[PDB]
């Protein structure tokens, strides 16, 4: 069945997850018009790292992989090889040597209420930082001393998951953005996501 | 913290008089390649083209990796959000190809 890949199913979905929490799509035997998405003009954000954009509907990949999550407009920043912080170090973390394409869209008139959206949380505390694509959903008392914890919230005993509070009136750097990371994976194997230029 | 920053966020003007818009692609050592803009009217959600026709008028300095649109002789229909997006077609210092976009310049124009 060289039919369109389920696009639709990642970038239109009801629900996005919390970063921390992460979604991850395997995509696999389909055509792929990547085209219609880097022309389509809801993006804020579309940066291809070790391929062009324009070429996309011209290759072939073993494995395609879309992780999604909603963070603020200011940590979009942090979806990138090489960068730090909160978001980088300890919710998602791409490899220094990611082929793929960061695409990131604001979703203010999705994901805030009136009164706020308390939905979205992200991971404040790790006793190191994430792998490449590593995912970790524990809600283990983050010990920050030497003195042990055993499970119990005190003045060195942090809970490592803290809410967004996504507010309508904040400015754009406050507001949620929808992202989704496409890996492009080439390996010794049957080429199944093709563009519909491609061979 | 690679971004494009447009200024101002948010104008009111008057019928008849004219507005500039100004974006730069900041913390970037990527080369600023080609511009493109596009305007939603106050209340509707479709981010639509913009023409580079009569009223509008763009600039473009590559080199500092800055770009204005001016708007002359303002109307009420000119009413609502613009968004600028800055692309990086070139491979050079970019570690990325495609595009990054404003934060948006929300535009009330009375009479
Ligand atoms: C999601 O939104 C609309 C569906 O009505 C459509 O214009 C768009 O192509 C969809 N996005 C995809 C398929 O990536």
């Amino acid at each position: 069945i060289t039919n369109l890949c389920p696009f639709g199913e990642v970038f239109n979905a009801t629900r996005f997850a919390s970063v921390y929490a992460w979604n991850r799509k395997r995509i696999s035997n389909c055509v792929a018009d990547y085209s219609v998405l880097y022309n389509s003009a809801s993006f804020s954000t579309f940066k291809c790292y070790g391929v062009s954009p324009t070429k996309l509907n011209d290759l072939c990949f073993t494995n395609v992989y879309a992780d999604s999550f909603v963070i603020r407009g200011d940590e979009v920043r942090q979806i990138a090889p090489g960068q730090t912080g909160k978001i980088a170090d300890y919710n998602y973390k791409l490899p220094d040597d990611f082929t793929g394409c960061v695409i990131a869209w604001n979703s203010n008139n999705l994901d805030s209420k009136v009164g706020g959206n308390y939905n979205y949380l992200y991971r404040l505390f790790r006793k190191s930082n994430l792998k490449p694509f590593e995912r970790d959903i524990s809600t283990e008392i983050y010990q920050a001393g030497s003195t042990p914890c055993n499970g119990v919230e005190g003045f060195n005993c942090y809970f490592p998951l803290q809410s967004y509070g996504f507010q309508p009136t904040n400015g754009v750097g406050y507001q949620p953005y929808r992202v989704v990371v496409l890996s492009f994976e080439l390996l010794h194997a049957p080429a199944t996501v093709c563009g519909p230029a491609a061979a | 913290a690679e971004r494009v920053e447009q200024t101002p966020t948010t104008t009111t003007k008057e019928t008849g008089e004219s507005l500039t818009i100004n974006c730069v692609l900041r913390d970037s050592s990527c080369a600023l390649d080609s511009t493109y803009w596009y305007f939603t009217k106050k209340g509707a959600t479709k981010k639509e083209s913009l023409s580079n026709g009569g009223r509008y008028a763009e600039t473009v300095n590559k080199a500092s990796k800055s770009f204005s649109l001016r708007i002359s002789d303002l109307r009420v229909e000119d009413s609502g959000t613009y968004h600028c997006r800055a692309y990086s077609l070139s491979a050079g210092m970019c570690a990325w190809m495609g595009y990054i976009e404003g934060g948006g310049t929300i535009v009330t124009v009375n009479s």
